[PDB]
């Protein structure tokens, strides 16, 4: 048997990826960014591949790489460029025209996915791997019978019984 | 090692589990994630906010999964009625008498209970009375 | 949680602050040090519902928050397991009360032999209300739950902590009308020892009722275990 | 095999000094035929004596009906490391119910030699009463009666000239309903709050102090020597099958001769009220409904209750149940709605609030049912009550919360045209303000 | 749907518990908050900026707000000669719902019975 | 053994240690931690006020400052800020146990103050 998200339009997604032909288009290094038309000067910053961790505020698992193959989680980042103060009235100013283009609409399934896009569009590019979760608890409270076991002061000793 | 790794089905698909898990973690190695409210993974089991009950064969009731070590071939469902209606039913006992506080609240925005209650929850309330009111403490 | 008793968190007052002092007299330790000894040296912690009780008496009623330290240092535990305990059990008074504590139940077997009308009678007699004290210092007017006496319904339970540990007494009554327990209050403002137990019979056996909570109406009938007692028997274990 | 059940000898009663008409000491007890033969008893064996206990077809007697023979051999019968121990359950704070009290107060050597055939038959070492702490002279009788068995050498080091080990010791509550349930009592017995664990674990797997355990009720355990000594067989003559045995009974409420007597089960409810309780007030057409089994069980009408049985497999089919066997009666006088709310206000009062369902509902039970007892509600919300109570059952910890649910199913499925009548002649004193 | 207000209860205190919802639901991104907490405890704004040449004046931030604290009033005449003019700070707000008050709260006693 | 750290010889600086934001009374004890960002540092504004209010203008908390506690009979009140519940707050349920006229309990949507001569005291 097999079902693994089988019940939504992501089946009709999968495939129309895997169509023949269109599923070994190819380009060589940096060639995209030649036809895509904006500055060539863009292409010389760095990107950051890495998928996010999962928030410590809250305990759901959805925007993690545990749903990798369910939900796109790898995301292109760049680093900072100045930001001051508008003198009027203080709102945050700018000069970077990628300042929400990569967290806002570029994500992946995978991250070879994320290399080969920055591979064909030129981006010199670093790979982070996300830390691992790990399920296997403590040895002390395993499980929820642990919680009253004899570890918590040892065996009883039967010394201070009548007739001792 | 005498089968270390043992067999359980979730939804009826086989997962493989290490020995000594409970079913929240063969719902969680199944790609299923159950919503809860006391379980932690680095705190001990405590089983009182009775949020990750689901369904398991030849048990006539709900079964808290945090705290129910998984046994070789059970059989685990996450998606009969009897388990909508224990979520939907945790919630609401769990919002009568919390208060209308989301506007002031600090974890408005990345709230477990908010966003517990919009997927798992009803959307409406029939509760009409006062609410429980309680002092602050200085920590 | 009880009467008299609407917060759960510690209110600081002359009377009871963390500057004030308790310790034990030498025949509570000698009682509090034997009660310790029911259990395991490394399970110790399970004698703190008894020691409480012992320091409720030995205190004058209730617990301070002096009292509930110093048992926390007896026991070698941390205080806040200790507060736990002292808030989650009703019997443990941690406001200071008067000299006797009057508990009437009033759970749906008592209310159907009209408990209410004896919490009437005492409100009318003493003048307070549930979870007050008398001007005098006298007496605690308190509810309680099912008290396991319901076939002698309705029942009264009095606190004695006028002789602290060596004479403390609760005593419960039972069979009550107004009258009954208007007298009761009365025989213990002026210095005597009403009678414990039943008011119209001796124990559970078949005997009449209070009818309408006002008036107790005897009745004949057939009663059991009237005869001998029997004889002491056994089988033949072998075979 | 016998039809008719009910009219019990007095020399069938195990319980022959009931009402402590007689010497309460040790003399009076061993003459009475208590620590009659427990040498010969014990050197039996233990398997012997779970085998004996089996074939009596003894059920628990704390509430719940499992038997006793079969939950007494769930103990290990070897060695680990650790020891077993024995708990006795006096809390007896169900309403309706006060035949423990009797027992531990006139009758204590027979639980105190049943502690130790008990403790025997489950290898235990040690053993512990939890009595009541408002039971404070029931308590000082049960310690006497102990006292009195260490003085003879019954209880300690070779105990009864036996070569087996126990003792006995009392523990005392603070006064919560809870502490009842086994491992709340467990919970409250080690020093802390009497907060119910999970099962699993078992009891009898990891239980006090990580220890093996097993928790009986004291009527549980003090028949169980009369039943040893007096046979299996004459012991399960009595009821039905799969309902062995003899009963006592508590009679409350609005009967003429409120009382604590021993019977045998399968007893009708009118059988066992017009004789040895005088019957109804007023007649038994003046009945309204009755209470079976303290408190946590629902009730039943007038119709049912004519001709019901008063046993376990019989007050089941009937939608309720035995319990503790604690019969509560009222009558035409009687406002039922403002009973069973009476009832929702002592289970909202002895929730220990561990768990979301019971801590967060038995108040809301209580504010509907408050409200249902002035009429100020609306038709549709008897079945949202209904619902509440269906969202809170099944979906706790512990059992109170289903003992919560069911005195209010009860007095829907029952009573729904009283509280519907209650609704709409409110309306007679609320809607001519409105106009 | 007129000139942006900011409104008080009776009192004198301000509605405005900073909760940032009509700042989330914007869609032109109209609007710019800032907060901490007041001396004396209170959850306060100490900036709330509505750019007016950048509003679309759809309301939204009227149906997001849970306290009814901003509002659009029932003001269309307010053409100014400088663009300055028409960046609203937290001050004028105020100002706004000062002077519109009574006509504000006549609206809201008719249009609550429909929100 | 294991010998008490003595925390009042533990150096502060001054300039750290004389800019602490603090409370008044209110709705805290007072003198406890005042949360703040960044805004109006620097222009030197320590205040929460004076980081939108310009002049001697009457401020808002000195509006509410005015208005004296209400003696509410009960153990809980609910607040909605208006007589009418669809044009206030959303409701806040107000514990009243513990408090007088000299430490009443405040709304948290309204700074409404209400106080109970009913827990005994
Ligand atoms: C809320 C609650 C209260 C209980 N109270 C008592 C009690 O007072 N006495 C008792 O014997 N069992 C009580 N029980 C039942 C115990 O959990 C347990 O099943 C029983 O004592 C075992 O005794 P047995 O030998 O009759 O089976 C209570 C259970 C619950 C859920
Ligand atoms: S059902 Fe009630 S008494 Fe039992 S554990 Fe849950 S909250 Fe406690
Ligand atoms: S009316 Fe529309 S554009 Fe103007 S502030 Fe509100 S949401 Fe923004
Ligand atoms: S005006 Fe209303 S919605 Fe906007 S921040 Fe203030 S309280 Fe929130
Ligand atoms: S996560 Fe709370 S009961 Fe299991
Ligand atoms: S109901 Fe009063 S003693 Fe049980």
């Amino acid at each position: 048997e097999f079902a693994t998200a089988s019940a939504d339009y992501s089946i009709a997604m999968k495939k129309a990826a895997e169509i023949t032909g269109a599923a070994e288009s190819a380009m060589g290094p940096k060639e995209g960014g030649f036809t895509a038309g904006v500055p060539l000067d863009t292409f010389t910053r760095k990107a950051r591949i890495y998928a996010p961790a999962r928030t410590a505020s809250q305990s759901g698992l959805a925007r993690t790489v545990d749903f990798a193959t369910t939900t796109p989680a790898w995301k292109i980042e760049f680093e900072p460029t100045a930001k001051w103060q508008n003198p009027l009235m203080g709102w945050t100013s700018s000069a970077d025209p990628l300042e929400n283009v990569g967290r806002s609409a570029l994500v992946f399934y995978t991250k070879e996915e994320a290399m080969r896009f920055c591979e064909k569009l030129g981006w010199e590019y670093e790979v982070t791997e996300p830390n691992k979760r790990r399920t296997q608890r403590t040895k002390r409270y395993m499980q929820y019978g642990d919680n009253f076991g004899t570890k918590r002061a040892g065996v009883p000793d039967l010394s201070t019984l009548p007739s001792n | 090692p005498p089968s270390d790794h043992l067999e359980v089905f979730v939804n009826e698909q086989p997962v493989k589990i290490p020995k000594g898990s409970s079913v929240l973690q063969a719902c969680d190695a199944a790609g299923i994630d159950i919503p809860r409210f006391c379980y932690h993974q680095r705190l001990s089991i405590a089983g009182n906010c009775r949020m990750c009950l689901v369904e398991v064969e030849k048990v006539p009731k709900p079964v808290a999964s945090c705290a129910m070590p998984a046994g070789p071939g059970m059989k685990i469902k996450t998606e009969t009625p009897m388990v909508k209606k224990a979520r939907e039913g945790v919630m609401e006992f769990l919002l009568i008498n919390h208060p209308l506080d989301c506007p002031i609240c600090d974890q408005g925005g990345e709230c477990d209970l908010q966003d517990q209650a919009m997927i798992f929850g009803s959307d409406r309330s029939r509760f009409v009375e006062a609410k429980r009111a309680v002092e602050d403490k200085n920590l | 949680t009880n009467s008299t008793d609407i917060f759960n968190i510690h209110k600081d007052t002359p009377e009871n602050n963390a500057a004030t002092s308790f310790e034990f007299s030498e025949a509570t330790l000698k009682v509090v040090n034997d009660i310790i000894a029911r259990y395991p040296p490394n399970y110790k912690q399970s004698a703190i519902i008894p020691v409480l009780d012992v320091t409720q008496q030995e205190n004058g009623g209730w617990l301070s928050l002096a009292a509930m330290n110093r048992v926390a240092k007896l026991l070698d535990m941390a205080p806040i397991r200790v507060y736990e305990v002292a808030t989650f059990y009703t019997m443990f008074n941690r406001t200071k009360i008067g000299k006797y504590h009057v508990q009437i139940c009033g759970t749906t077997p008592c209310r159907l032999q009209g408990s209410q009308k004896i919490e009437e009678a005492i409100t009318k007699h003493l003048g307070i209300g549930i979870g007050q004290t008398t001007q005098d210092g006298l007496f605690t007017l308190g509810e309680m739950e099912c008290m396991g006496a319901c076939v002698n319904a309705p029942m009264v339970a009095i606190a004695d902590y006028t002789k602290g540990v060596s004479g403390f007494e609760y005593i419960y009554y039972e069979d009550l009308t107004p009258k009954d327990i208007v007298n009761i209050l009365d025989t213990i403002k002026k210095g005597g020892k009403p009678k414990p137990g039943s008011q119209y019979r001796l124990k559970a056996e078949p005997a009449g009722a209070v009818h309408g909570g006002e008036k107790w109406v005897p009745k004949d009938g057939e009663t059991t275990l009237t005869g001998a007692p029997r004889a002491p028997y056994c089988r033949d274990l072998n075979a | 095999a016998k039809t008719s059940f009910g009219g019990l000898k007095d020399e069938d009663r195990i319980f022959q000094n009931i009402y402590g008409r007689h010497d309460l000491s040790i003399k009076g007890a061993m003459s009475r035929g208590d620590w009659y033969m427990t040498k010969e008893i014990i050197g039996k064996g233990r398997d012997w004596i779970i085998d004996q206990m089996k074939k009596s077809g003894l059920r628990g007697r704390g509430g719940a009906g499992f038997p006793s023979g079969l939950k007494w051999s769930f103990m290990p019968k070897a060695s680990d490391g650790r020891p077993s121990y024995l708990v006795v359950n006096g809390d007896e704070s169900e309403p309706g119910t006060c035949k423990d009290r009797e027992i531990m107060r006139h009758e204590p050597h027979k639980l105190v030699e049943g502690c130790l055939m008990a403790g025997v038959a489950m290898g235990a070492r040690a053993g512990y009463i939890y009595i009541r702490g408002e039971f404070v002279q029931e308590r000082r009788a049960v310690e006497r009666a102990i006292s009195e068995a260490y003085a003879k050498g019954f209880l300690g080091k070779n105990a009864c000239g036996s070569g087996v080990d126990f003792d006995l010791m009392v523990h005392y509550g603070a006064g919560a309903y809870i502490c009842g349930e086994e491992t709340a009592l467990i919970e409250s017995l080690e020093g802390k709050q009497g907060k119910p664990r999970l099962k699993p674990p078992f009891p009898a797997g990891v239980g006090l102090y990580g220890c093996p355990t097993t928790v009986t009720n004291v009527e549980t355990v003090a028949v169980s020597p009369t039943i040893l000594r007096r046979g299996p067989e004459w012991f399960s003559s009595f009821g039905r099958k799969n309902n062995a045995g003899t009963k006592l009974f508590c009679i409350s409420g609005h009967v003429n001769r409120p009382v604590t007597v021993e019977e045998e089960m399968s007893i009708p409810l009118k059988e066992l009220i017009e004789r040895h309780a005088g019957g109804v007030r007023g007649g038994w057409d003046n009945l309204l409904a009755i209470i079976p089994g303290g408190s946590s069980v629902p009730l039943l009408p007038k119709k049912i209750c004519d001709g019901v049985l008063m046993d376990f497999d019989a007050l089941k089919e009937a939608q309720s149940g035995l319990g503790t066997a604690a019969v509560i009666v009222m009558d035409k006088s009687t406002d039922v709605i403002d009973a069973i709310a009476r009832l929702s206000y002592f289970y909202k009062h002895e929730s220990c609030g561990q768990c979301t369902p019971c801590r967060e509902g038995t108040g809301w039970l209580y504010d509907i049912m408050t409200r249902m007892k002035k009429g100020d509600a609306r038709l549709e919300e008897i079945d949202m009550l209904w619902e509440i109570t269906k969202q809170i059952e099944g979906h706790t910890i512990c059992a109170l919360g289903d003992a919560a649910a069911w005195p209010v199913q009860g007095l829907i499925r029952h009573f729904r045209g009283e509280m519907e009548e209650r609704i709409k002649s409110a309306g007679g004193k609320k809607k001519l303000a409105a106009t | 749907r007129g000139e942006h207000a900011l409104r008080r209860y009776p009192t004198g205190e301000e509605r405005c518990i900073a909760c940032k919802l009509c700042e989330a639901i914007c869609p032109a991104q109209a609007i710019t908050i800032e907060a901490e907490e007041r001396e004396d405890g209170s959850r306060r704004t100490t900036r709330y900026d509505i750019d007016m040449t950048k509003c679309i004046y759809c309301g939204f931030c009227q149906e997001a707000c849970p306290v009814d604290a901003i509002v659009e009033g029932p003001n269309f005449e307010f053409s100014t000669e400088t663009r300055e003019e028409l960046l609203y700070d937290k001050q004028k707000l105020l100002e706004n719902g000062d002077k519109w008050e009574t006509e504000i709260a006549t609206n809201l006693r008719t249009e609550s019975l429909y929100r | 053994v294991v010998p008490t750290f003595d925390w009042k010889k533990v150096p502060v600086p001054s300039t750290t240690a004389k800019d602490i934001p603090v409370t008044v009374k209110g709705a805290t004890p007072a003198g406890d931690l005042r949360a703040t960002s960044g805004l109006g540092l620097g222009d030197g504004i320590k205040n929460h006020t004076d980081k939108w209010l310009d002049g001697d203008k009457k401020s808002p908390m000195e509006y509410i400052n005015e208005v004296a506690p209400i003696k509410v009979k009960g153990l809980v009140v609910a607040s909605y800020g208006s007589d009418d519940p669809a044009l206030g707050c959303p409701v806040e349920y107000i514990n009243l146990k513990g408090t007088s006229l000299e430490n009443p309990a405040v709304c948290k949507y309204t700074g409404n103050r209400y106080y109970s001569d009913d827990w005994k005291g």
